[PDB]
């Protein structure tokens, strides 16, 4: 009867009502990112959130690293994040072995894209609540930010930000593109590029972060690594004696 | 249900083409989800042979792996067989197989997509093909699909004559996609291909004169500005 | 199938009453195919297609009125079955084995009833040279039915009747040409009928001897022939 | 192996078929109809291997009983052979190949001529006037090159045909005990019991 | 329309997955049961109720083995905790097979993950009846986790779940609060057994027998051994002396 | 072929001839026999050069997912999924490879992988078609807890006789130094291994 | 016992001057025995013609075959496949049974109907094309043939002249041949016209 | 068969002769073993002549497909990955020996590939009958860094030496040249040492020597 609203097809004015919601799921988690391009560098700031006094800050993280070289930063419920992360571990490492060369940031997002509209095109299989961003900084078109959604759509983008806040956040740089006229942010060293990210999010959601409230990903060529706790205090405490 | 498929593709950009004498031309608009977004990064006309090329009006993800499924039917079909690429007709009916079977599959929707494939083969000449996601296909002088469906494809009567060269139908094209663009209107906002002459200048190698090169040339986001100032 | 009655089928045999409209008259030396072809736009081109006639092989062919996609579907499916029985007896086929292979995988929905039956209803005509000319009949029933002069698609009812009124047996082939473009005169819903609402075949006593010539009409030949009367 | 014989005149084909079933050491039968009726006008006379030869015949008589039954046209010669040749030539290839050679002779009743194949165990087939499997073929082809016309009576060719055994008797180390001649006409498919001594 | 929570697989409207959230419902309603990572290892104790006199006693054993390093000891529905634990092995043991070394906890961690998780993919298959509390000590150090039905797992300090959570989780807060530095591996044995002891009058209708299993790198060379005899009556000596 | 790897103090050595023939014939005479498949782990290649290759190929491969799953793979690790391989698999290879890598705890760690399959700890292990000839030499001059350059000369050594007796080793001698300091190639040419 | 050579035959083709010629042998023999003097090893296609010697039951496997498959071209593409692009279907079609081949040695000989260029190709039996301007050959006088194209051969000769310039190294190549002749046919193919003359030859 | 590739400063070329030889006999005086992969990778074809075309047509066709989904330039290691495993797959039971070279985004590659799925990598390469001679000119005329003229003399030479001095090899030279800058250029017969001197005498036959039985006109279309 009416369950047109419990699988993916079609509702009678072209919508998929189970994608539609699938899409509101990725901010139940409530964390918010953004990510930057730099002259050679890219950066991805996510927020940390450990309410539970029961946890272990260093289990929690919505960052996977999925290559040497490829970084991924998932807005959504944790379950669907590592179903995710873990296709792409794999499909990236199966990459490398057939074709020869290390598996580019914007390929894999098209498989991931490709792969999130199966989901969206079968009845039996449902979306996941995630919205994938990766960066890297691919060796043939530099620093790379490239996004899919449950929707099986991907695009590239200068910069980008994802979750609850997420237009809050999107405006904010919008307006400092339009101000700088290019496609990133005219900074060498990856460190002025972390603390820039980090600034025009404080910036964006109005409050002030510590170290314990970031999770920062990091793409330089050959390497993609992680931020420790301290790694990151140090980067606040440079942007607090500026501003 | 396909009839819920076939509303999908009546909203989402607008696109067209149009066949002439010399040549045949597709567009769509690339509108951005975002000004933050790199439009180049998405390509709404992609190359299936380098005789053939394609373009959409609908559920973006749907085309991308329509496109990719429909390279590769190409060469396992057809090229592995006898050697030369498939023709227009022919690849054609191989993706309406390929729409025309979600259809009547169980536990799948079909795409959300209506296809304007262009192309030029030795023995048919040039040819422009629309494929809808109820698996027909229907062979056009000109048409137009999505939103500006009805003023453009009224326009296109207005303007057709069977004796346009292919510069007088890209003409025609630009005109037709400024009426109902919904953004901005320049290069980077147009996609715009054709099927024209072959271009040696981009086959990559030099040294057998029986093949030419690529039919299919994808205007650059400069060479769209140009002709939108003598316009 | 409460009364004894084939409902999802009534239901695509009614779909055809909707759909195209075709006819086939056999001559005492020849067999003749048409159809009326669909809405038709402006900017539709015209010359391609051959939508709704389609060659099955050198001495067999069939008129459609149905859905296209799916007479597809049928179609590559006897084209094969025509030369799978070559490879293998080294003869043509003849006409009512292909006919009934047709009919049983369409009554092959009509049972299997996990699968949608199919639109589409066939005139088929052939030469073999076991039973002279043939004309056939294939609705998505299953059944199929010997014909002199047959028709399916829109506006049935009304052209079975101008044929059982101007047909004789010891009709010639161009006459038998005529009979059917003139009761194109009736069953036309389009006031007016045109060389582009039509698509024309043939299958003759050879253009020479005593053998099978089969003539699919381009567009010009038959402004040629409806120039006989028709319109001119 | 194992005598296969046939000749094809004006009128009719004639089919010769040795009588003798023997298992290595021991002559077991002295009495085999070496051929199966494929329909009315249409005879299959074989030899080979063991088991494979009835094995592969009634198969074939099955198959074409079949399309006998199912058309109610009996199907011609020209198609019956090019069946049983397909059949043979995906065998051969196959697991276990059919290593079976026949001699398909028959009346065209709507050509009305007779018709005479020759297909061997690998799907090698040709239509003859003449033919034979095994050795058979190089005591007896150098008469019938001698003395064939093909307007020879059913008569004048039963006649050629006695010769042609006669030369087999003698200058071949087999005791094949003897034909079964058969013949396949207008009126179908009779045989001739008194042989060895007409 | 509606019936958004009939089927597994299913999206409500604003982003949930109906069908899990009634499994963790299940969770919440069976025995109680911890877990506690100290300086060397992890300790582990399950609530087991009595239904009549005729249980035998010390021999229903709730808390199962993985390899020979892991514990899991789970909350709820008992059968799926063995289904679980279950393809939890075939697991771990996949895994050394081929790379030598027994497998890592937080990589076994993502593995139990990844199947809980994917019991919740298809609307035709139930998430599991169970939050599993599981850990052992690996190549670096000890490790804590707990998996809820939906496929979430992260690593804790410590962690409850069962009728009595909400009341351990809070005992639980308190020696985190106390001790920074985590309890010695027989210490968070004898506290084990209080904060049993404690969530069970959210429970004190019917009568329980204690278990508790451990895994430490100096009390037993980095196994997983279960707690018995004489180390087994200190700590239940422990916890009627805090309890009165 | 013609292969050996040697622990030390600071780690570990790999080292190999560069000679791949097919019958008399030196069809390549600078093969890369020291192959990678991880930062501090790598393999020594002897036996078919189509099995070897394939087999490191696939091992790069399962290791740079172990990685991106559960982290960074023992030296320990490397040898089992390479014994996997040449075991589950003895009927149709022909390969005998040498594991060897650095990790922090154990530093020098070294496993042989003969034809059978099985897998064999040692502190240097030599292999290859002309290993045949050293057994002798490798035995007596041997020694635990080498010095850096200690180390490179018992290969030079070694490796300078292999060569000289074996038809089927030669070319340059490539070695591979595995230290925490970092990945060092090496190479040393025939007018300076010959005059030993 | 060797396939290629049990019922043997020999097929050749050559080019000329806006033409091309095709010819065989009609022997058809178990090992020593000839037994048909009628059996062609040249089939067409529409205006594409193939020549196939080696084995009989694959020779005519073949046939049955690339008529089945070119016919299906025909319905499907609207139009008769060319010479160029049969070749590839030879090609690939031959090499899918690689491991368990066709034994045959086919030469394809037509004029491509669009561009009106002379066309010969010859496979060897997994497909691999000799695509040649001057001319192929095929069968158990594999040898002797290109021992006569070699020396008789000249490009661009009229049609009334490579018939005589084709038929002689036919002839002589099969006389010479213990498992080819028992007659011979000659395929002479113009732009439009086709004429196929039969000879005469020893008989043994 | 004689193929050989020889790596330059800016890019790389690869060679071949063009004798296709059943057992003693000369089937093809000259077909190309010179097979396009991608427009900037090319291979050089020597074993069963088969197998080199069937397992290039099929490596580059699905490096056709790969460049498209990835929008990316095909990469000789990609070739050199799938031709190496494909071969390996078949127990090497597929007859193919190859020399890989082109120009992708990395620079010059220039690669060996055998039919058990061995590859080398290497600045010059010859293999196939006349391997030995080819690589015994290379071995005595390759310096580091040659320029496109100087190596394009050189692979054109070391295919000489194979020609002349082995039965397996003859007839042309095919090259191409693949500079990491430009196009890639297919020189098909880039040297024809081996013309057929002019006969003693034609023999073009009088019309009429042949004697016919029957004649008669076969229809071609229907």
């Amino acid at each position: 009867a009416g369950y047109d609203r419990h699988i993916t097809i079609f509702s009678p004015e072209g919508r998929l009502y189970q994608v539609e919601y699938a899409f509101k799921a990725t901010n139940q988690t409530n964390i918010n990112s953004l990510a930057v391009r730099g002259k050679d560098c890219t950066v991805v700031i996510s927020q940390k959130k450990v309410p539970d006094k029961l946890l272990d800050p260093t289990t929690v993280s919505y960052i996977f690293c999925i290559s040497r070289t490829i970084g991924m930063v998932v807005n959504g419920p944790i379950p669907d994040a590592r179903n995710a992360a873990l296709r792409a571990k794999a499909e990236a490492a199966e990459f490398r072995y057939k074709y020869g060369y290390d598996m580019p940031c914007d390929v894999l997002a098209k498989r991931m894209a490709n792969l999130s509209q199966i989901y969206t095109q079968r009845a039996y299989m449902r979306p996941l609540g995630v919205i994938l961003t990766f960066v890297s900084v691919d060796e043939e078109l530099g620093p790379s930010i490239y996004k899919t959604d449950p929707a099986g759509y991907y695009v590239g983008y200068k910069a980008t930000a994802t979750g609850p806040k997420q237009q809050e956040i999107t405006t904010n740089l919008e307006n400092h593109f339009k101000k700088s006229k290019i496609d990133h942010i005219n900074e060498e060293s990856w460190e002025k590029v972390v603390e820039f990210a980090i600034t025009h999010m404080i910036d964006a959601l109005g409050t002030e972060f510590s170290k314990n409230d970031l999770e920062v990903g990091v793409a330089t060529k050959d390497k993609f690594f992680t931020l420790s706790a301290e790694n990151i205090e140090e980067r606040l405490v440079a942007i607090a004696e500026q501003d | 249900q396909i009839d819920y498929a076939l509303t999908a593709v009546k909203q989402g950009v607008t696109s067209l083409g149009i066949k002439a004498t010399n040549g045949v031309v597709i567009a769509t608009e690339k509108k951005s989800s975002s000004p933050l977004a790199m439009s180049e990064t998405l390509s709404k006309v992609s190359l299936l042979t380098p005789d053939i090329g394609a373009v959409y009006s609908g559920m973006g993800p749907d085309y991308r792996v329509l496109v990719d499924k429909s390279r590769k039917v190409a060469h396992t079909s057809y090229k592995r067989i006898y050697g030369e690429y498939p023709p227009t007709k022919l690849l054609v009916s191989e993706v309406a197989k390929i729409m025309q079977e979600a259809t009547q599959s169980g536990g799948v929707r079909p795409f959300g997509v209506s296809l304007l494939i262009a192309g030029h083969d030795e023995f048919n000449g040039f040819s422009l093909y629309q494929v809808d996601p109820s698996g027909s296909y229907f062979p056009w002088k000109a048409t137009a699909i999505g939103k500006g469906s009805v003023a453009a494809k009224t326009f296109l009567e207005k303007r057709w004559n069977d004796e346009l060269e292919l510069e007088d139908a890209i003409h025609i094209a630009l005109l037709t996609l400024k009426e109902s663009v919904e953004g901005e209107f320049n290069g980077d906002t147009i996609e715009l291909a054709i099927i024209g002459d072959e271009n040696p200048d981009l086959l990559g190698y030099t040294g057998i004169p029986t093949d030419k090169g690529p039919r299919f040339r994808k205007l650059t986001s400069q060479e769209i500005n140009d002709r939108l100032e003598a316009l | 199938s409460p009364e004894g009655r084939l409902y999802q089928v009534e239901y695509a045999l009614e779909s055809i009453s909707h759909a195209g409209t075709a006819i086939g008259i056999m001559a005492s030396d020849g067999i003749v195919l048409a159809a009326e072809r669909k809405v038709t736009s402006t900017l539709l081109e015209q010359d391609t297609s051959t939508e709704k006639l389609y060659k099955l092989n050198d001495k067999i062919a069939v008129a459609v009125a149905g859905l296209t996609a799916d007479a597809e579907i049928l179609i590559n499916t006897a084209r094969i079955h025509a030369q799978n029985y070559l490879k293998t007896y080294n003869e043509d086929i003849p006409v009512e084995i292909l006919v009934r292979r047709l009919s049983d995988i369409k009554q092959g929905y009509t049972q299997h009833g996990g699968l949608r039956p199919f639109g589409v209803s066939f005139i088929y005509a052939g030469y073999d040279d076991r039973y002279g000319y043939q004309l056939y009949t294939s609705n998505p029933s299953g059944n199929y039915t010997g014909w002199k002069a047959i028709s399916v698609g829109a506006n049935t009812s009304a052209a079975q009747t101008l044929l059982q009124m101007d047909y004789k047996d010891d009709m010639k082939v161009d006459d038998a040409i005529e009979l059917a473009l003139k009761t194109l005169s009736k069953t036309t819903d389009s006031s007016a009928l045109t060389y582009d609402r039509l698509e024309f075949a043939t299958i003759r006593k050879g253009a020479n001897d005593g053998e099978v010539y089969q003539k699919i009409f381009k567009p010009q030949e038959i402004k040629d022939i409806l120039v006989k009367t028709g319109i001119t | 192996m194992d005598i296969i014989l046939g000749i094809r005149v004006q009128d009719s084909v004639i089919l010769a078929s040795s009588k003798a079933v023997t298992r290595g050491i021991s002559v077991l039968k002295d009495s085999d109809d070496k051929t199966r009726q494929l329909s009315p006008h249409t005879l299959m006379s074989f030899a080979g291997e063991a088991g494979d030869t009835v094995q592969f015949a009634e198969y074939i008589q099955a198959n074409i009983q079949l399309y006998s039954i199912r058309e109610d046209y009996e199907l011609s010669p020209q198609a019956v052979s090019s069946f049983v040749r397909q059949e043979l030539a995906k065998s051969i290839r196959s697991r276990r190949p059919y290593q079976v050679n026949v001699l398909i002779g028959g009346y065209d009743k709507k050509k009305n001529k007779p018709e005479l194949y020759q297909i061997d165990y690998l799907g090698t087939k040709v239509e003859l006037p003449y033919g034979a499997h095994g050795y058979s073929g190089f005591y007896t082809f150098s008469l019938l090159d001698h003395h064939y016309r093909p307007d020879m009576t059913t008569e004048e060719g039963l006649d050629l045909l006695k010769l042609c055994v006669q030369e087999l008797e003698k200058r071949m180390p087999m005791d094949f005990k003897g034909v079964i001649v058969k013949i396949v006409d207008k009126d179908g498919i009779r045989q001739v019991d008194d042989f060895q001594a007409q | 329309g509606t019936g958004y929570d009939l089927s597994n697989s299913v999206f409500s409207p604003d982003g949930r997955n109906f069908q899990v959230e009634y499994a963790v419902k299940a969770v919440e309603n069976g025995t109680t049961s911890i877990g506690i990572k100290c300086n060397d290892g992890v300790v582990f104790a399950v609530e087991k109720l009595i239904t009549s006199k005729l249980l035998v006693p010390q021999k229903n054993v709730k808390i199962q083995v993985v390899d020979r390093h892991i514990g899991c000891v789970y909350s709820g529905l008992i059968p799926d905790g063995r289904h679980l634990v279950n393809r939890g092995r075939e697991e771990a043991a996949s895994f050394k097979k081929l790379y030598k070394t027994p497998i890592p906890i937080p990589a076994f961690a993502d593995r139990l993950g990844q199947y809980v998780q994917a019991h919740t993919l298809y609307n035709s298959v139930r998430p599991f009846g169970v939050s599993t509390i599981f850990g052992g000590v690996d190549k670096n150090g000890a490790h804590l986790y707990m998996l809820e039905p939906s496929g979430s797992y992260w690593g804790y300090k410590g962690a409850a779940t069962g009728k009595g959570r909400q009341s351990a989780k809070a005992e639980l807060e308190k020696l985190v609060d106390h001790h920074p530095e985590g309890l010695s591996a027989r210490e968070a044995v004898k506290q084990a057994a209080k904060i049993i002891y404690l969530a069970h009058e959210d429970n004190k209708e019917k009568d329980f027998e204690l278990e508790i299993s451990w895994c430490s790198l100096s009390e037993t060379n980095g196994l997983h051994k279960f707690v018995k005899g004489d180390l087994l009556q200190e700590a239940i000596d422990f916890a009627q002396k805090e309890i009165n | 072929a013609s292969i050996m790897a040697v622990t030390f103090k600071d780690g570990v050595i790999l080292g190999a001839d560069s000679r791949t023939t097919t019958g008399a014939y030196i069809a390549n005479r600078v093969t890369d026999k020291l192959t990678r498949v991880h930062d501090k782990i790598w393999c020594c290649r002897s036996g078919s050069a189509a099995d070897t290759q394939a087999i490191a190929d696939i091992v790069q491969y399962h290791l740079e997912l172990y990685t991106s799953q559960y982290g960074t793979p023992s030296t320990e690790t490397a040898a089992s999924v390479f014994k996997e391989l040449c075991y589950e698999n003895k009927d149709n290879l022909t390969a005998g490879i040498i594991v060897a890598g650095y990790d922090d705890k154990n530093k020098g760690e070294v496993y042989t992988i003969p034809l059978g399959g099985s897998v064999h700890k040692l502190p240097y292990a030599i292999a290859g078609s002309g290993s045949t000839f050293i057994y002798g030499y490798c035995d007596k001059n041997f020694r635990e807890n080498m010095s850096k350059e200690e180390t490179v000369d018992f290969i030079k050594h070694s490796l300078s006789q292999a060569i000289k007796w074996d038809g089927s080793s030669g070319g340059v001698i490539r070695m591979v130094v595995l230290t925490a300091a970092g990945v060092e190639r090496l190479i040393f040419y025939p007018d300076e291994y010959e005059q030993l | 016992s060797d396939p290629s050579s049990i019922n043997g035959g020999i097929v050749v083709a050559m080019t000329g001057k806006d033409c091309v010629a095709i010819a065989c042998d009609l022997r058809l023999g178990s090992q020593s025995l000839g037994v048909s003097n009628k059996f062609e090893k040249i089939f067409h296609y529409g205006h594409v013609f193939l020549g196939i010697t080696g084995l009989a039951t694959d020779v005519t496997t073949l046939n049955e075959m690339f008529r089945y498959k070119t016919n299906l071209y025909k319905l499907k593409e609207e139009r008769a496949i060319e010479p160029e692009t049969f070749t590839q279907l030879v090609s690939s079609s031959l090499y899918e049974r690689r491991f368990g081949p066709y034994f045959v040695g086919p030469v394809v000989a037509g004029i491509n109907s669009k561009s009106g260029k002379p066309f010969i190709a010859g496979f060897d039996l997994i497909g691999c094309i000799d695509e040649a301007k001057d001319f192929i050959v095929s069968g158990t006088a594999s040898d002797q043939l290109f021992g006569m194209c070699e020396s008789l051969y000249e490009p661009n000769l009229e049609p009334e002249d490579l018939f005589e310039t084709i038929s002689q190294a036919l002839l002589n190549a099969a006389d010479r041949d213990a498992l080819s002749g028992w007659g011979a046919v000659v395929y002479i193919i113009k732009k439009d016209e086709v004429v196929k003359r039969y000879l005469k030859m020893r008989q043994d | 068969t004689t193929i050989v590739g020889v790596k330059f400063n800016n890019g790389v070329v690869i060679a071949a002769d063009t004798r296709s030889t059943q057992g003693p006999i000369v089937a093809d005086k000259n077909c190309a073993k010179l097979h396009r992969i991608s427009p900037k990778i090319w291979c050089a074809g020597a074993g069963t002549a088969a197998d080199t075309e069937a397992v290039t047509q099929l490596i580059g066709s699905n490096i056709e497909l790969h460049s498209l989904y990835t929008s990316r330039e095909p990469r000789v290691v990609s070739a050199l990955q799938m031709l190496k495993q494909h071969l390996f797959k078949y127990q090497g039971h597929i007859g193919a020996y190859l020399i890989v070279a082109g120009v992708d985004p990395t620079g010059s590659h220039l690669f060996s590939i055998h039919a058990h799925g061995s590859t080398d990598v290497g600045y010059y390469l010859s293999l196939g009958s006349g391997s030995l001679a080819a690589m015994a000119v290379l071995e005595s005329h390759w310096k580091q860094d040659l320029t496109k003229e100087e190596a394009i003399k050189l692979a054109s030479d070391a295919i000489q030496a194979g020609i002349w001095n082995d039965l397996g090899s003859g007839s042309n030279v095919d090259v191409c040249v693949m500079e990491i800058g430009k196009d890639a250029e297919y020189l098909r017969n880039y040297l024809t040492p081996n013309v057929r001197e002019e006969k003693q005498k034609s023999y073009k036959f009088p019309r009429g020597t042949t004697a016919v039985l029957k004649e008669s006109i076969v229809n071609i279309c229907d």
